[PDB]
RNA sequence: CACAGGGAUAACUGGCUUGUGGCGGCCAAGCGUUCAUAGCGACGUCGCUUUUUGAUCCUUCGAUGUCGGCUCUUCCUAUCAUACCGAAGCAGAAUUCGGUAAGCGUUGGAUUGUUCACCCACUAAUAGGGAACGUGAGCUGGGUUUAGACCGUCGUGAGACAGGUUAGUUUUACCCUACUGAUGAACUCGUCGCAAUGGUAAUUCAGCUUAGUACGAGAGGAACCGCUGAUUCAGAUAAUUGGU
RNA sequence: AGGUGUCCUAAGGGGGGCUCAUGGAGAACAGAAAUCUCCAGUAGAACAAAAGGGUAAAAGUCCCCUUGAUUUUGAUUUUCA
RNA sequence: AGACUAAUCGAACCAUCUAGUAGCUGGUUACCGCCGAAGUUUCCCUCAGGAUAGCAGUGUCGACCUUCAGUUUUAUGAGGUAAAGCGAAUGAUUAGGGACUCGGGGGCGAUUUUUAGCCUUCAUCCAUUCUCAAACUUUAAAUAUGUAAGAAGCCCUUGUUACUUAACUGAACGUGGGCAUUCGAAUGUAUCGACACUAGUGGGCCAUUUUUGGUAAGCAGAACUGGCGAUGCGGGAUGAACCGAACGCGGGGUUAAGGUGCCGGAGUGGACGCUCAUCAGACACCACAAAAGGCGUUAGUACAUCUUGACAGCAGGACGGUGGCCAUGGAAGUCGGAAUCCGCUAAGGACUGUGUAACAACUCACCUGCCGAAUGUACUAGCCCUGAAAAUGGAUGGCGCUCAAGC
């Protein structure tokens, strides 16, 4: 959908035995702050022995884009579930800002290996400083040097309700 | 008879073992399990390979025995007969019955139909789970590709679907392959009959020593 | 399919694993009266005056003595109606209850406690309240910096 | 022929249907299935009590 | 032999399932002069069909006429023959495996009520099935399945036998639709024409020549064109011959 | 997968002393197996019958005395209206 | 011949008893208003039928009794299922090692053998190892389940008795007195208690989870709850049971399940991708398809090679010891048997083939010249294709649809 970033911080509740117990952070990807406190606790409990009525929540904030007019390229690491096992892949994206490109990557899973949402876990998200850290090769084109290229066969628009047209069209706009 | 092996493939009953009250079941197919050099030392075949299940269904005992002879022939010809040990590790102990509709009401009637349907044995299946081992193999290192062609011809005379996965232990033992190694160079390991035992510092003094000489120093 | 007394009792009526043999015998030196609270508990050792196994487990209320005997009340759940039901049980059976302890415990705290509160004329709130939401406090990350986690790759363990 | 052998389906809605009536408690129980030892003696105390409570007005004040 | 009822319950069709029946795949130990895959395939394993037989009892007991043959139309392809092709442990001849293809054919007799089967003879070939196990107001009535009678085994007896044998009534269309043909109101009565849509048709063999040629040590032994006839089917006609 | 139309003057009641199945080492005839002796032994033995539960100075085993397997009627539990 | 006895015969015809009995078929006559079911328990020569309890209606009385509850919280009891276990008891089961000979079998040093000699094959014992149990277990959930939360309460003093105690020591029931300033968890109370009389019903069926016999079934049999029967309305084209939602007569507004190219009320609406099928595909219950394959296309995992310049293509070379030791009418790399070193270099092997009676010639291997950035092998899963054969003419509902009107 449309995603913004977060970070959430929990914490187990305190007991005699266990006074100031220790606090973890994450970063999580979600439409809104209602399901964003939802996803920490579901990463959590595959870690650490803490469950939701056993613990509290600290603080919920918003990550925001340092310079999101900027043109950058990322990398993803994820792992996914199909119709049968689990699988790590690493795809790139060419964008301006980091929420647009788990944007990206959710549609493009969808539509490639079939894979929903409910399966499928971010590992790590990192943007590449340099230009020679690009892998895959339909990015490499993208940034070769004096890029420049027409359009060729575009359709012009024409208003959906004005039918019989009086003349024939032409597509060298 | 052997029906074909359509008609008992899915787990649909109780555990029904042969015991003191259904009696006069037929011998399994099966009977041998180890097979090559069934008594070579831990430190000869460091690597293993498994073939693992991957669905929650029934495998016959006479399906068992056409794997392991089909693995057997193709490890011995281009292996040798000294050079793996391979084992079968699913037994069947669970009995399928029948309800003979001619040979027991045919002929002379009786009595036929659906009345008194409780069947005679017939056979013994194997039940197997998700994610469980059924053939493993160890030999050595450089024989990687042969043990993987092996299993890879093996599954065709099972249904259903299986997978094949390198282990990352030492032979046969459950220990990870860098921990068994700096574990065996502090003494706390003393060679057995094709296995090993591990020291435990939990008893009297006296016998600790002599059985694990190089661990105390 | 029959129906008889002690059908179906092969796991109830048993003695527990490593206590067979002597019953301990401060049993028998517990004292009870009329309008006590006792629960039944069947001991397979002891094979005279055992109930029916339909009690074993429920809770009742005195309401006669004897020589080595008690007699229970105990309301039984036929359908669509309640019946008072009345057994006689021998006393290796049955055991005095818990369940009121904790309101015989209360009012006696609360009667002095009201007392001490007259005299001084202040008032006590002594009825008890359920579990409320917590309040706002603050947490420090002096010395107790959070730590970052992250979900792990796939990896096969055999 | 054949036909269905026993059921339990509508039996729980039918009991619910007007409540399942639970009897009423009471201050004074019956005294059935007392040992008759005690239920005699204690007859003989309720008398001896009923003349002593009847003589305060000309009498004991206790 | 009778009565009150039952599709709450059987014998026939139809419906779901496919164990048994039939048909088709996958892996490759081996057979195959030597060589897993020219042609086959053990131990195992995945499917399809409803012309076999079972299991079930949903629809009909104020009734859906229950075996076989005769006659006649149409459809399916898992292809016996015919057209054109791909493979071989295919020299020729003769054969075996597979593709596109249902346009066109698939017979005459001895015994049996038979379905099924088995022999003689012709032929390019004498392939397998469906349509309420097609088809009784279309026929026939040999079989089964009322009443007469005989034998064998069983029963003290009346009587029984999916054991053998002989004789035994087959009703109605003029109504609606469907089909094959024939007239026909309205815009004056006529003559000469165009063609939307519907139907559609041909089939196989032999003789002469090619040639005792190609091929082969030999034994054996083809084909394209060309010429002339014949089998099954279709539409007309009556000069001659035959029937009435 | 099995059982019942029975059996008991004790195989019912009270009391007392003792501890079983099995294994190790020993002794003329004596051996795998006959009788005697020592040590270990949580029930792995026994309790009329099918199976389940229960029992060790006993509910097993042997010994001593007996007929509560007797008389008059009520309340309560299980199948259940 | 069970034949004939007035169209009647395995017992004629006529009137009466007679309106003979039926647990079995068929029918049972005006309107409106309010409430509203059962196919289950026990017994019966009972199984197409009755009695009994249940569900239902009507008539009321006692108070308006402040009592109650298909519910939650707090305190305290019971259980042997799912899971788990077998280097823990009973039962089943695969494999090696150590210790033992007098337990059995076959040998050796003279099968000498009463040689605890040397061998060994089973058996035994001990420390380990691979898999199981509806009628096995040391442990042990979730969901459901019993009781209690006070005024009929708590405490003090002291009367009765034929019971009990050595004993006015106990036991029940009592008189008197003390304790609210707050009668001692939440929420609701659109429904409190008792009695009288009686109707219909006692053939049921379907669905989620659990589950028994059977190869399976629109097949037979059970547990908790929701439905049809007894019920219309909007969607699934159609369809007692599925999804939304339950109904007096009308007007305006807003939605649910499902839909917006036309039939058809409302987008040829927006963003990023995948697919070309001479059998495409098109929405749960639901009207079907599998094992095994593809150098069709897309995305991914690991290893190996490369600007010190590979992969493809073309072009140049392709040497000695030495015809090695052997074999021999003849074999010089190339019938055959057995080994595989060194010179020179960037590279050419006592060689992968062709070939000579035997040499030769020739090929391969290997290196070099040209070029300009990628290349090789093995695996994973998306759409598509092969696998894919039935009978009147035919059905994603139809027409039709290709940067879709498909996913």
């Amino acid at each position: 959908g449309r995603l913004q970033e977060y970070q959430v911080i929990g914490r187990h509740l305190p007991t005699e035995a266990n006074p100031n117990p220790a606090l973890y952070r994450m970063r999580i990807f979600a439409p809104n702050e209602v399901v964003a406190k939802s996803r920490f606790w579901y990463f959590l409990r595959g870690l650490k022995k803490v469950k939701k009525a056993t613990g509290e929540i600290v603080s919920v904030n918003v990550i925001s884009e340092k310079h999101p007019l900027k043109v950058k390229n990322f990398g993803i690491w994820l792992r996914y579930d199909s119709r049968s096992g689990t699988h790590n892949m690493y795809k790139e994206y060419r964008e301006t800002s980091r929420v647009a490109a788990v944007e990206a990557m959710y549609a493009d899973m969808a539509a490639r290996h079939r894979a929903r949402f409910r399966s499928i876990h971010i590992l790590k998200v990192v943007e590449l400083e340099k230009t020679e850290d690009v892998k895959r090769p339909y990015i490499k084109q993208l940034v070769a040097k004096n890029l420049s290229f027409p359009l060729p066969h575009r359709v012009p628009k024409i208003s959906t309700k004005k039918i019989f047209s009086a003349k024939r069209p032409s597509t060298f706009s | 008879a052997r029906r074909p092996a359509r008609c008992y493939r899915y787990c649909k009953n109780k555990p029904y073992p042969k015991s003191r009250f259904n009696r006069g079941v037929p011998d399994p197919k099966i009977k041998i399990y180890d097979l090559g050099r069934k008594r070579a030392t831990v430190d000869d075949f460091p690597l293993c390979v498994h073939l693992v299940s991957n669905e929650y269904e029934q495998l016959s005992s006479e399906a068992l025995e056409a794997a392991r002879i089909c693995a057997n022939k193709y490890l011995v010809k281009y292996a040798g007969k000294e050079g793996f040990h391979l084992r079968v590790r699913a037994h069947p102990y669970h009995v399928i019955r029948i309800n003979k509709m001619l040979s027991c009401a045919g002929a002379d009637r009786l009595q036929t139909g659906m009345r008194g349907a409780f069947g005679k044995p017939q056979g013994t299946v194997a039940r197997v789970d998700i994610g469980q081992i059924l053939i493993s193999v160890r030999t050595r290192d450089s024989n990687r590709a042969i043990a993987l062609e092996a299993l890879r011809r093996c599954q065709y005379k099972f249904p259903g679907r299986q997978k094949i996965i390198v282990s990352k232990n030492w032979g046969f033992t459950p220990l990870r392959r860098e921990e068994y190694l700096e574990k065996k160079a502090a003494g706390r390991v003393r060679v057995d009959g094709a296995y090993v035992q591990f020291l435990t510092n939990h008893g009297n003094l006296e016998e600790n020593m002599r059985r694990f000489p190089d661990a105390f120093k | 399919h029959a129906a008889g007394l002690r059908s179906g009792t092969r796991y109830a009526f048993s003695r527990g694993f490593r206590k067979h043999g002597q019953i301990p015998l401060s049993t028998y030196l517990r004292t009870y009266r009329v309008g006590d609270i006792v629960d039944i508990k069947v001991n397979g050792a002891v094979q005279k005056g055992m109930p029916h196994k339909f009690y074993h487990g429920k809770t009742g209320v005195v309401y006669n003595v004897t020589k080595s005997a008690v007699g229970v009340i105990v309301y039984k759940r036929v359908k669509h109606r309640y019946i008072e039901k009345r057994i006689n049980v021998r006393i290796e059976h049955v055991k005095p209850s818990r369940s009121r302890e904790d309101f015989l415990r209360r009012v006696k705290e609360n009667a002095e406690l009201k007392k001490k509160a007259k005299a001084e004329g202040v008032p006590v709130q002594l009825k008890r309240q359920p579990a409320m939401p917590r309040e706002a406090h603050t947490v420090s990350i002096a010395d107790n910096k959070p730590v970052t986690l992250a979900p792990v790759a796939y990896e096969t363990t055999i | 022929a054949k036909s269905k052998n026993s059921s339990q389906h509508n039996q729980s809605r039918k009991a619910h249907r007007n409540g399942i009536k639970k009897p009423k408690t009471q201050r004074y129980p019956s005294l059935k299935g007392t040992d008759p030892k005690f239920r005699r003696n204690h007859r003989h105390a309720l008398h001896g009590t009923a003349k002593a409570l009847k003589e305060f007005k000309e009498g004991k004040r206790e």
